[PDB]
């Protein structure tokens, strides 16, 4: 059994399985699906009782795919295809959009960054700087030790715990050993 | 079983090695009889349970996050009186104990006591329904130990 | 039926789903199966979060699945697990 | 008597409150708890 035949085999046994029939299904965290995953998704759309697709996008349209330069290109395309197949199988469809921002209600700068990310031309931010910091390091070693000091400050003085902090890299291999 | 072999749920190698009598025997017993004659029943029930770190480790704190403990419950059935838990063990009993099962029974209870207490804590916490009784069916000798 | 929950990053979609499932666990701990389908590198996180209810402190009716893990359970029920599988190597 | 004597003293004797739980694995096995 090829390791990629699981999703295929799953898709053709879902109608056969009884437990699926009355199930509620929530899918989230995905940006896009492989066709092989999509087959599973539509099969769930058929034999499950209900299914909710959570997608990160801004008023995506189910009529046409996004323009390539659109921020929400991936998710937008996903929405278009998912909605298309939902209408294809005559599902009763319910749409809910979350206009409000709940994550950055506490902090303004990041809400400004999230909202004005794509915007052209971008509107400047006139308030004080506190929570958004751009940092320049002499090297990667200094970058890491620096962030170490900042984390230590953040846990000693600002009542953060270590679990609240996250370090991301585009090319982790550049940093892991030194981290 | 050849409905199962055909659908490849069990490999034919696994199929060849099965005491069919041992399987059937459980259903003759009174607890198994309760299972078949049950208002409600469910099998292979997976679960996740949060437990404060203090319980497993001393010095831990409430602010400190709970540990996650997962497991699979073999069987759960609901009679008119209450909700009961059921587990099966392919343990070896008849072969090597001086008092046989009665030598095994205190020891077996010990061997799975912690596990059962965790399982019961799971159903008790999550479903918020106390479980009346728990049963351990052993294939070897067909014995059923009540906990 | 289908429900398209859509919003920008920071909309609160994931917590909305977490809470939905939690409430549905409250209403009926033995109700019909609830499947939380997330990317493989996101299965544990959600498992933790769902488990963090003072009300229930865990889940039973509702599981977190990857596509692979879901395939494992449904195939355990439906069959076809007998054959060995091959790693990429 | 330097300006930062006090603060430096505070930092060098500082220990993380939740130090003890920084190594504790979150996910645990039912079999492992017995262990
Ligand atoms: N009602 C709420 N009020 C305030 N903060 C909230 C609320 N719901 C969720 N949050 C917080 O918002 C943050 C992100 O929530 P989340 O559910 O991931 O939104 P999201 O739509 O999934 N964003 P993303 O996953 O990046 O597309 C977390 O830190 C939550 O604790
Ligand atoms: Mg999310």
């Amino acid at each position: 059994l090829h390791s990629e035949d699981y999703l295929t085999l799953l898709a053709e046994h879902i109608p056969l399985a009884e437990d699926i029939k009355g199930a509620h299904i929530y899918v989230d965290g995905f940006y896009q699906f492989t066709p092989q995953e999509f087959r599973v998704l539509e099969q769930l759309m058929v034999h499950a009782e209900h299914i909710t697709f959570s997608l990160t996008a801004d008023k995506p349209s189910y009529e046409r795919e996004p323009h390539e330069l659109e921020l929400f290109r991936m998710t937008g395309k996903t929405y278009y295809r998912l909605h298309q197949k939902a209408k294809e199988l005559n599902l009763d469809i319910t749409y809910k959009e979350l206009s409000g921002t709940e994550r950055h209600t506490k902090t303004p700068e990041l809400a400004h960054l999230e909202a004005q990310y794509e915007a052209r031309p971008a509107i400047p931010y006139a308030e004080k700087q506190e929570a958004l910091t751009v940092m320049q390091a002499a090297n990667r070693r200094a970058e890491l030790e620096g962030i170490a000091r900042e984390i230590h400050a953040l846990v000693r003085e600002k009542g953060y715990r270590y679990k609240d902090v996250a370090i991301l890299a585009r090319q982790p291999e550049d940093y892991k050993d030194m981290v | 079983v050849h409905r199962l072999y055909e659908k490849e749920l069990l490999t034919e190698e696994q199929k060849d090695a099965i005491d069919i009598e041992e399987i059937v025997q459980f259903f003759h017993t009174e607890i198994g009889g309760q299972l078949i004659g049950a208002k409600w029943k469910d099998r292979e029930i997976p679960f996740s349970l949060a437990l404060p770190a203090k319980e497993i480790y001393p010095d831990a704190h409430e602010a400190d996050e709970p540990l996650l403990v997962q497991g699979i419950i073999d069987c759960l059935y609901e009679t008119e009186d209450g909700l009961y838990l059921l587990a099966y063990k392919s343990d070896r009993i008849e072969g090597k104990f001086q008092h046989g099962f009665e030598g095994a029974a205190p020891i077996l209870k010990k061997r799975y006591e912690t596990q059962i207490q965790l399982y019961t804590k799971a159903v008790e916490q999550i479903a918020k329904t106390k479980v009346k009784g728990c049963a351990l069916y052993f294939f070897d000798g067909g014995h059923i130990l009540t906990l | 039926g289908a429900e398209f929950l859509v919003g920008r990053s920071g909309s609160g979609k994931t917590k909305l789903i977490i809470n939905s499932i939690q409430d549905e666990l409250r209403r009926a701990p033995f109700g019909k199966p609830i499947i939380f389908l997330v990317p493989d590198q996101m299965t544990f996180l959600m498992e933790y979060e769902l488990a963090k209810t003072p009300d229930m402190g865990g889940m039973i009716r509702a599981q977190v699945f990857s596509f692979s893990r879901l395939a494992w359970r449904v195939l355990q029920h439906t069959g076809g697990m007998s054959r060995p599988f091959l790693t990429s190597t | 008597s330097f300006a930062f004597d006090e603060k430096a003293r505070e930092q060098l004797s500082w220990t993380y409150p939740h130090q003890e739980v920084t190594q504790i694995r979150t996910k645990q096995s039912v079999s492992e708890i017995k262990r």
